[PDB]
């Protein structure tokens, strides 16, 4: 049989910075984005979904720490909530 | 052509919105199709296997209902492909098979623009099949002119699924 | 460490918000897959130091999250499409539910650079391609799927900061 | 003093049809799009923020009756989530 | 019809989500606004009759949220640029909190079509345009308050539907 389906769907892009700006990276430390991308995951992956954890790191982004950048969600397609459920 | 161009590119556009699956499972059907035109006589009438069971298993839902806007499609590429000769139709699928359609196509569209009104070439042979005195030559019949335009919707429909 | 949810709540969550979630896979039958792609040097940029923490980190991170973590390093634009579609049609995302794709280079507005971009010799992969690659025409496999693409690169290099009234040792990608 | 922002905060943009796609709109009933994220704020409000609500319309747009449509959420920048409060 | 919050869960959320929500002005010191943008008649478009019960519908819903919502119909790019920093510069907002921008014409995916548009004589509107407006730069009375932008404009000529193996009364915009 056939059925009828979106094209697109399902979708959910983090980047790192605002259009038309910079992303910064330490030589160091790595990236701040990935870096604090990370620790909201160890935080927060077992009681909140993937949405809600890149909340918590667009709150931490607010007050700018020496640079400031702030992660963008762009074509976020998601009908469902995607909890990552940590061990399981 | 301008117009018969367009003619086409609105049952083109739509039939790239079929599933690459479902693409293949189309042209594997309709290339089976061509060895059997028991298949073909029975579109007029219109589960069912083989080569236009195939293509029938394309076209339906659970319930066994057609798709019009998938079948219109379907129905409007048959109406070209009758215009034509059994040659031309199995020159066609050897086409489909060698997946080299760039070429004819370019050259059926290029003709068919100047055309306002040799031997063992398949072009030669195509064109010897719709009517063309064969040898440049630029001389143009208008008695093959239907023949040709359904032979380039038989050839952009074709390319739409490429 | 990256704290794990209970079971309890796994099973709780699945029977309350049954139509509000995504399905998940039984963690023993499944075969979840993550992919990073990462360039570090190039032939007329500085080279992204450090970036390799931040790939061991989300390889980790996503192995944490039981994903096999693919890594690619380098590649050209041609290069990066080849590989994006050689991973969507990998046959175990029909036995997962969900997928990453973690890219980190220098990127404009329009996408990601490769290793060989210049102003005048661009070698870019577009963000319109990646999601060409991974719709539900190209990739049957992630349909109806979570498709996650996590970037790190700067689309306009306009620096982000302004100043109204009332440490820095990075360089910038 | 003079203290640092960001250039680009606080926004969210939602589309009635993903990229490359047409958005549909009934002469009798208006738009689908706009029909449904008016239901879903008239049911969802008082309980939900905007961008829950927006899943709520998404989630609507799941499944597609003849014509598939899918709205996406683009050029998110919230650091916070938006309750409206209606009434308050 | 549209549903209240009660007293009691707006305090409690206000004690308990206070960094994670955005503050709210008065109800007896507010000055939300909100704009509409809707062009329905064109001269080489077809027409996007129907349209009125979406602007009435928005225009209801954003007064039962408490917006003072200020429409224009039928503009040129021009004209649609000029109203929108118009209504970007309005002082009210200072004493607002947020803002909505909903946005009704034919579209690309660059952005919104005007009233005299063709593929020959190209009058759009980019969405780039208005976060260039509304951005902490230009707009300094909206800094740290949300900003929705709802649009209905179809971003291609192509349908957005497949199909996999196992009413219709409505224009395109």
């Amino acid at each position: 049989a056939v059925y009828k389906t979106h094209v697109e769907k399902d979708f959910i892009a983090f980047c790192s910075s605002t259009p038309h700006n910079v992303s910064w990276r330490d030589s160091t430390m790595g990236s701040i984005f990935i870096t604090q991308l990370i620790t909201c995951f160890q935080k927060y992956s077992w009681c909140c979904h993937l949405e809600e954890v890149f909340r918590k790191v667009q709150q931490s982004f607010e007050t700018p720490r020496a640079k400031a950048q702030m992660p963008t969600i762009e074509r976020l397609s998601m009908t469902r909530y995607f909890y990552l459920f940590p061990g399981n | 052509f301008q117009g018969l161009r367009a003619e086409v590119e609105t049952i083109s556009k739509e039939l790239e919105l079929l599933d690459r699956e479902l693409c293949q499972l189309l042209l594997e059907g309709l290339e089976g199709v061509l060895r059997d035109q028991l298949a073909l006589r029975a579109l007029e009438e219109a589960p069912l296997d083989g080569p236009a069971g195939a293509v029938l298993e394309c076209l339906v839902l659970s319930s066994g209902m057609l798709v019009p806007e998938l079948a219109i499609p379907v129905v409007y590429l048959l109406g070209a492909l009758t215009m034509l000769s059994e040659t031309q139709h199995k020159l066609l699928a050897e086409a489909l098979e060698s997946q080299t359609l760039l070429g004819p196509l370019e050259l059926v569209g290029s003709l068919l623009e100047q055309s306002a009104p040799g031997e063992g070439a398949p072009a030669w042979v195509l064109l010897d099949e719709c009517g063309l005195e064969l040898g440049p030559h630029v001389c143009w019949e208008p008695q093959a002119q239907g023949r040709m335009c359904a032979l380039y919707a038989s050839l952009a429909l074709l390319s739409g699924l490429s | 460490a990256l704290k794990l949810c209970p079971h309890e709540e796994f099973l709780r969550l699945c029977k309350e918000r049954a139509e509000e979630i995504y399905p998940i896979k039984e963690r023993n039958n499944r075969t979840r897959l993550a992919l990073i792609i990462c360039n570090t040097e190039f032939d007329h940029l500085p080279p992204r130091n450090g970036a390799d923490f931040d790939i061991t980190g989300m390889k980790e991170l996503l192995e944490g999250l039981d994903y096999s973590v693919d890594v690619e390093e380098n590649l050209t634009a041609r290069d990066m499409e080849s590989a994006l579609r050689a991973f969507a049609t990998r046959p175990e995302h029909k036995s997962s539910d969900s997928t990453f794709l973690v890219l980190m280079s220098h990127g404009i507005l329009e996408g990601i650079c490769g290793t060989v971009h210049d102003e005048k010799k661009p070698d870019v992969l577009l963000y319109d391609t990646i999601f060409q690659i991974f719709n539900n025409r190209n990739c049957l496999s992630l349909k109806d799927k979570p498709k996650v693409i996590i970037v790190q690169a700067a689309r306009g290099a306009n620096r982000g900061e302004l100043w109204v009234r009332d440490s820095e040792n990075l360089e910038e990608d």
